[PDB]
């Protein structure tokens, strides 16, 4: 099987073979046939009476663990713990953002750059704004956001875009969210030996936990990031490994937390550091981003995107990365080993993510700019250790357009609003094109890479099929970066891949057929958008012809995302089977009974063409239900 | 019934009416009997633009229903909707041709029916010059004669060439609107199919001024969209046939504005209840400068 559809990826894999270094593909091959029990989710290790493995085939072999737990119980608890872990990752990201908001000041390193956005958020949090200092408002907003994480009395605060009907449905179902850390703790408590042994209740607890990710953690992280670093607008950038410069210092930012990458971008324009880069013999400083931190700095500043998850190692294989600065999440620990074969400084900066044999330079949030300058100076000084004979940068990079926040999308939609009719600054043109049938629907393509799928193949095939069927596509994360590398994030792509209705819409609004809405936490934006559409049409989000796809997901964060997208009322297709096939009841809940609960359900489909067909059929049947 | 289904239903009704009237013409006059429009050089302009074929006898008119049949594909995608609008336009043209071959004088005053080529050439000079900054196709009935007269005279005072289809003709007559080719208020006919008589004005504008040869349908549609500043104001309740004819106008690149609640399409299908702002809304939608 081919390892990737990306030619630059293939060239660097040949180079890695020539250099005698191992990749994620090599380790996947070394793992050989993976354990069937773990793959089906019928293995349990929740107590030291175990490990227990029960048969993935009902009626045969061992039926219960030592405590008496069935295959359905073991599967449901394993799934719930994946959701809890994903929720924890996203919530910790949002908590750091809220703490940064709490420390903003007029003369400090972290300021308020979008005051209108802050005032609207303050309105959503019942924070007074009129005749008040902007930083007093910011601190009050940060306090309310922080209380969302750990309040023990009262109800949490949810964005106004969430329909009232969806909230009432959640309350009736028993999944209405509480404080984020409280829900994570509840899931961890109920999976403990001898607690919850009922699959339906376990799945409902996991949905309840995932809601605190989708609508509170990721949402607050995104909106506070907009407040502090600016709301994204349409902006040009370049993507894929070709963005590395042979004659410049190459600094690659990998990870998820945006404050460090924002401070690194600011430090790169420091005159002393630019002079130092010139003095070490480089033309300048070339900042490139990877994964979600790359998505953030690219959405807000046009920083070039070096690559997505399964390309991180190959970035080092070029031999041109002088510094690789990482914060947390989706940072392959093998990088520490791999950087030994090159001059690259692999720099960890977060106390949450220590990696053995990496260079640890703790990013100081109290003095973010000075700390970022010190880290960047280490990366620049490493340019003297470059071995130019080992350098091979593929001449493969692609132009991309991104920055499509909800605000930017609304601004673009204002173009097709007749001034004599109005209203302006709404999602009404999008609702109109969806209701009329010019657009069949909207689909979110999100998720990681996975060695189980030819890298980027499923993302590209799913996106092309959807836009060919007049389904407008919004992309986040590594899927968005796969689209960027391929060339879908271009206005020209409208006439090259889209169907007639979507091509007309793209021409009228002057947008690409695929809209890059940011990082994984920025999936909250997608929720926001859908909610607005629903609130404009007076229906629940489960009545709309919308869907989400995770063609190549790998992370626990992806599991939590799919869970809260389904719980919000949006059908979700998974291109990689989650470890639930061992529990028939869990499969039936996720793919059949969930529709009775929340009006949406999971679809497991490993063939992208079949997934596109199923998405189109499901959207059409929801349209016929809605009468459009 | 959604927009696509409404357009498909309208196109099927137009096809049924065309089949009935063609059967009547075949029964009364014979398949060798001549089929023509008064003083034109492009036979039936819509069929000539779509295929290049000139319809000369009744048998060929009966064979032209296959064009309407092939232009109706009931799949909910935008291209099929535009093709279905074009099917309605072809069916309306066939109905008008059958009217002309059945009756010696199908239209009486003030209705003018078909517009001859010399009138098109006369209007071409002020069209490109800018003395005619647009073509207002008014179809249906306004709630009052006063509002219809007000809108029509507002268009007239701005130099636009306004064409009238339906009961709006009677409302304008009650409103003391002075009509004629020099007064730029042209009543086409009381039936919806009479709207084709302004559609052929645009089509022949591509045939005469644009120089596009017959059968180059995409070139004709591009020319009408980028050169002919026409728009539709549909007043009063809209049947499926009216919506299908509006889909044809959209296929020609002409935006359709109405006072009725319809599934809106930005820049193409717009609802404007306020009759005091309909003229400005249409001028903005068609990008017309006075
Ligand atoms: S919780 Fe039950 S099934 Fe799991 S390891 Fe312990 S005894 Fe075995």
């Amino acid at each position: 099987k081919a390892k990737s559809i990306d030619q630059a990826t293939l060239q660097l894999l040949d180079k890695a073979k020539q250099d005698g270094v191992e990749t994620v593909w090599d380790r996947k091959a070394d793992m050989k046939v993976q354990c069937g029990f773990g793959s089906a989710g019928v293995c349990c290790r929740n107590c030291s009476m175990g490990p227990c493995r029960v048969s993935p085939v009902p009626g045969k072999g061992v039926e219960r663990g030592i405590c008496g737990a069935t295959a359905d119980v073991i599967v449901s608890r394993n799934f719930a713990r994946m959701v809890a872990a994903g929720t924890a990752a996203h919530s910790d990201h949002g908590r750091s953002i809220a703490l940064s908001l709490y420390h903003t000041s007029k003369d400090g390193d972290i300021k308020v750059k979008d005051e209108n956005k802050l005032k609207e958020v303050a309105k959503s949090f019942n924070v007074e704004t009129e005749g008040r200092d902007i930083y007093d408002i910011a601190h009050d907003v940060a306090k309310e956001g922080l209380s969302n994480y750990g309040k023990q009395l009262g109800e949490v605060t949810l964005p106004p875009s969430l329909p009232e009907k969806r909230k009432e449905l959640w309350r009736k179902l028993g999944v209405y969210p509480r404080a984020v850390d409280r829900e994570i703790a509840a899931v961890m408590h109920s999976t403990h030996i001898g607690c919850n042994a009922d699959a339906e209740a376990m799945i409902k607890m996991s949905m309840r936990c995932s809601l605190t990710d989708g609508w509170m953690g990721s949402f607050m992280g995104t909106e506070f990031s907009d407040i502090m670093f600016g709301t994204p607008h349409s902006i040009d950038t370049e993507a894929n490994l070709g963005v590395l410069e042979k004659n410049s210092v190459n600094v690659v930012l990998h990870g998820h937390e945006p404050l460090l990458s924002e401070m690194v971008v600011e430090a790169a324009s420091d005159p002393e550091l630019v002079e130092l880069a010139k003095s070490v013999g480089a033309d300048g400083i070339n900042l490139c981003g990877m994964c979600c931190t790359g998505n953030e700095v690219s959405m807000r500043h046009g920083i070039k995107i070096a690559g997505n998850f399964m390309q991180q190692e190959l970035a080092v294989v070029t031999g041109a990365v002088d510094g690789l600065i990482v914060d947390v999440q989706c940072i392959m620990p093998a990088l520490a080993k791999l950087s030994k074969s090159y001059h690259t400084k692999f720099i960890t900066t977060s106390p949450k993510a220590h990696i053995t044999d990496s260079i640890y330079m703790e990013f100081d949030e109290e003095n973010p700019l000075d700390s970022a300058k010190k880290i960047l100076k280490e990366a620049i000084l490493n340019f003297k250790n470059r071995d130019q004979s080992k350098v091979m940068i593929p001449e493969l990079k692609c132009k991309a357009i991104l920055g499509y926040s909800v605000e930017e999308i609304i601004n673009k939609l204002d173009k097709v609003v007749n001034t004599q009719i109005g209203p302006m600054q709404t999602v009404k043109p999008l609702a109109d094109v969806l209701v009329s049938g010019v657009l069949r629907g909207a689909a979110a393509v999100v998720g990681c890479n996975n060695p189980k799928v030819v890298q980027d193949s499923a993302h590209i095939e799913t996106i092309k099929g959807l836009i060919k069927n007049d389904v407008i596509v919004v992309v986040t994360g590594c899927a968005a970066q796969a689209a960027a590398k391929y060339g879908l994030l271009q206005k020209e792509a409208a006439e090259k891949y889209a169907g007639p209705g979507l091509a007309t819409v793209c021409k009228l609004v002057d947008i690409p057929p695929v809209l890059h809405m940011g990082s994984c936490v920025d999936i909250s934006r997608i929720l926001d958008l859908v909610g607005r559409v629903a609130n404009l049409l007076g229906v629940d989000m489960s009545d709309l012809p919308v869907a989400g796809v995770a063609p190549e997901w790998m992370s626990e964060k992806a599991v939590a995302i799919g869970t809260y997208v389904v719980t919000s009322g949006i059908d979700t297709w998974l291109g990689v089977a989650p470890p639930v096939t061992g529990g028939p009841e869990v499969v039936d809940i996720l793919t059949n009974k969930m529709e009775d609960w929340v009006g949406a359900k999971f679809f497991i489909e490993t063939d992208p063409h079949k997934a596109v067909e199923q998405i189109v059929n499901r959207m059409n049947e929801k349209r016929k239900k809605l009468g459009i | 019934m959604n927009l696509f289904q409404t357009v498909f239903t309208g196109s099927k009704q137009a096809l049924a009416a065309a089949e009935g009237i063609v059967k009547q013409a075949v029964d009364e006059k014979g398949r060798d009997y001549k089929v023509a429009f008064p003083d034109t050089a492009y036979s039936l302009p819509v069929i000539f633009a779509a295929t290049g074929k000139k319809i000369t006898n009744v048998g060929e008119l009966e064979g032209a229903l296959d064009i309407v049949r092939s232009l109706i594909v009931e799949e909910e995608m935008l291209d099929k909707l535009l093709n279905s609008g074009l099917a309605t336009a072809v069916a309306a043209e066939i109905i008008e041709a059958a009217k002309y071959v059945l009756s010696d004088a199908p239209y009486a005053e003030p209705c003018v029916g078909f517009i001859s080529d010399p009138i098109i050439r006369s209007l071409g000079v002020p069209l490109v010059t800018g003395d005619i900054p647009g073509v207002a196709v008014i179809l249906g009935e306004c709630p009052d004669s006063e509002t219809a007269a007000k809108i029509i005279k507002d268009y007239q005072s701005k130099g636009l060439l306004t064409c009238l289809v339906g009961k709006v003709i009677d409302q304008a007559i009650e409103g003391k609107v002075k009509m004629g080719l020099d007064l730029r208020v042209i009543p086409l006919g009381y039936d919806v199919t009479s709207v084709i008589h302004v559609v052929t004005i645009a089509i022949r504008a591509a045939l005469i001024f644009g120089g596009i040869k017959g059968g180059q349908l995409n070139d004709i549609l591009k020319y009408t969209a980028e050169r002919v500043p026409a728009f539709v104001n549909a007043f009063g309740p809209l049947s499926e046939l009216v919506v299908s004819a509006g889909a044809g106008a959209i296929a020609l690149g002409f935006p359709v504005l109405t006072d009725q609640v319809v599934p809106e399409v930005p820049t193409l299908l717009l609802t404007q209840k306020d009759y005091d702002k309909m003229v400005k809304t249409s001028l903005e939608a068609r990008n017309i400068k006075i």
